[PDB]
């Protein structure tokens, strides 16, 4: 059974919350087996 | 619409997706294909990718946008337990070899996968729920994005409109009903023909709220004047054709799986085809491999992994571990009944389910296929036609069975082979798979090249026979449809018969269940139905064998006799079922 009837929100835009830094250049492999992984 | 959780020892999310645009949206780990609980029916995934982990449910994607270089995307975050708490942030990017893709670093925990990220301001700008973990950063996550109702002069008369619609294209679900609504708009009387009765049951519950009535070969005609659409078989048609005079001249018909190399479905398209140039009706041929077609490797909406190696013939014993290793359904065609219960057999040594299919066991075995959880289903030919399943693998040495007609001598219809499919048989075979997308790409193992010259097929000469042999409006000759008339060079009405021949003629097929062939030519001869004589005054060549020994028949009035015919058929001896059925015709039972 996998049931999605909990809808908690929409699409809605709101630059009252909070803010996370980052933006680092990350060296990735992308495998069709699945998801990411690094180099070396 | 919104954003909705993916929910399953109690009740707990495992992830979360999008519904708008109509559609719903998540990836593959959150749901490795399922089915989601709403009054808007079940959701089912309709495309998926792997390589870039997402998935459409009923229909899509969608959705679909971009961000810019330099945008702070925000993250919804719907979390088990939590409130939606967007998260603004300036997103970084993770260098690929395909190239590279902005990547979010935000700390959700698992279960909240699949929540929509936002672009500076307004609509949707894609999904958060994939990354990898660093050693040295804390965490990262990468922005996953992928890129990406008919007409109305089908209804115009004097028009043929093929439709190479592929499955699913939503022909059966969204296209059909449509169509045929808008006939409806339109005051059309509209005609449906399926290859087989199963297809039909099928189009049946795809057009639930439409007025549809199905008809039956036992019922020569019928008509109401509440403006109602006919839905029946090919066969039917045809036959109907064959037997009354009351056939409605019908300004809009819709053939679905126009491929059907049946004489009946050949005849059908003929006629159809005819009404068409007399400017009285619009035709719609729906199939996916269309008479001006020769490609064995069309594309599909799933991908389809195209293996070629060596196939077992026969019962194998060691060598083609691969097969049986094989862990999902798969769909095997062979080229005969005969070989089929060879590899069933082999098949079921190695302890799988095994399903066996054909022309004669179709309505009674197709079912089984869907309800009961099989491991292999043997089949002929016959599952080139519409026939759905749900597995992942399609087996195809590329061989089948042809009828014959050959002249040389007294004319006798022979099964040569096994022989080389047609590129259009070997597409269709292809073509039950690549339909739904799983993790695993759709298997097509195959053996040898198609060959596209069949031109002595029998079918053609059958079609033939069974076209001029249908009552029109004068002087109009009901020819073979365009593409498939250059496949046999008989004059057109010179198989024409006349009154009771003709009637009989008619009879042999429907009553006798005997090939065009052998009843054209026991009806041509001045030989009444009833008369079975003929069974038996064959010459010493055309006896015919069952399981290696003389068949002997008991007569009607009780006398025992060899079974030799005047006139052999080999289709009427190919299958134990076939040679049981004639044998009853033999014996004046039927």
């Amino acid at each position: 059974a996998d049931l999605s009837l909990e809808k908690a929100a929409n699409v809605q835009w709101d630059e009252m919350a909070d803010i996370t830094g980052s933006s680092p250049i990350i060296e990735v492999k992308q495998d069709e087996d699945g998801s990411f992984s690094i180099r070396d | 619409e919104g954003v909705y959780r993916i929910m399953q020892s109690g009740k707990t999310q495992v992830g979360v997706g999008i519904h708008m645009e109509g559609v719903f949206h998540t990836m593959w780990h959150v749901t490795r294909g399922s089915v989601i609980c709403h009054e808007t029916g079940r959701l089912e995934p309709s495309w998926a990718d792997v390589r870039n982990d997402m998935i459409s449910y009923g229909g899509g994607w969608r959705l679909g946008d971009k961000w810019d270089k330099e945008e702070d995307v925000q993250v919804l975050a719907i979390e088990p337990g939590k409130n939606p708490k967007h998260v603004q942030t300036k997103p970084g990017l993770f260098k690929t070899l395909t190239g590279e893709i902005g990547a979010v670093t935000l700390d959700f925990k698992p279960g909240t996968s699949g929540s929509p990220i936002i672009n500076k301001k307004g609509k949707v700008i894609g999904l958060y729920g994939n990354g990898v973990v660093t050693k040295s950063g804390d965490y990262v996550s990468a922005i996953t994005q992928a890129e990406r109702e008919v007409d109305e002069d089908i209804f115009r008369k004097k028009r043929l409109t093929i439709m190479d619609l592929h499955p699913g294209a939503g022909k059966t679900k969204r296209i059909l009903p449509s169509i045929v609504r808008e006939a409806l708009k339109r005051r059309l009387r509209t005609l449906i023909l399926a290859p087989t009765r199963v297809v039909a049951a099928e189009m049946e519950e795809a057009l639930r709220g439409l007025p549809i009535r199905y008809q039956t070969p036992a019922v020569k005609s019928e008509h109401t004047g509440r403006e109602i659409v006919d839905l029946m078989c090919h066969a039917t048609f045809t036959t109907r054709l064959l037997s009354s005079t009351r056939v409605p001249n019908y300004n809009l018909i819709v053939m679905d799986e126009a491929h059907f190399t049946d004489p009946c479905s050949v005849a059908a398209r003929g006629y159809i085809s005819t009404r068409v140039e007399m400017g009285e009706a619009a035709a719609i041929f729906m199939t996916a491999t269309p008479p001006g077609s020769i490609d064995p490797f069309p594309q599909s909406n799933s991908p389809i992994e195209d293996i070629e190696r060596e196939i077992p013939e026969r019962s194998w014993n060691t060598g083609f571990d691969w097969i049986t290793d094989y862990q999902g359904k798969t769909v095997w065609f062979v080229p005969s009944i005969k070989a089929g219960n060879d590899i069933a057999n082999c098949l079921r040594k190695s302890g799988k389910k095994v399903i066996q299919l054909s022309r004669k066991t179709f309505d009674t075995e197709y079912p089984k296929t869907k309800l009961t959880d099989w491991d292999f289903v043997v089949t002929t030919d016959i599952s080139e036609m519409g026939a759905n399943f749900r597995a992942g693998r399609v087996i195809d040495p590329r061989r089948c069975l042809k009828p014959v007609i050959l002249t040389d001598g007294p004319e006798r219809v022979i099964l040569a082979g096994p022989i080389p499919v047609t590129p259009a048989s070997a597409a269709q075979r292809r073509g039950r798979i690549g339909r739904n997308p799983a993790q695993e790409d759709d298997q097509y193992v195959f053996s040898g090249d198609p060959l596209k010259n069949d031109e002595d097929h029998a079918h053609w000469t059958e079609a033939k026979m069974l076209l001029d042999n249908i009552y029109t409006p004068e002087g109009i000759i009901p020819t073979l449809f365009g593409p498939e008339r250059e496949k046999t060079q008989a004059i057109d009405g010179e198989f024409r018969l006349r009154g009771e021949q003709r009637k009989t003629f008619v009879e042999l097929m429907r009553r006798g269940d005997l090939p065009v062939w052998l009843s054209y030519k026991v009806a041509s001869a001045g030989i009444s139905y009833k008369d079975r004589e003929w069974c038996f005054t064959g010459e010493r060549n055309n006896q015919i064998l069952e399981e290696n020994m003389e068949v002997e028949i008991w007569t009607r009035e009780g006398e025992k006799k060899k079974l030799r015919p005047k006139w052999l058929d080999a289709r009427v001896y190919a299958d134990p079922m076939a040679l049981k059925d004639f044998k009853e015709f033999a014996s004046g039972r039927k």
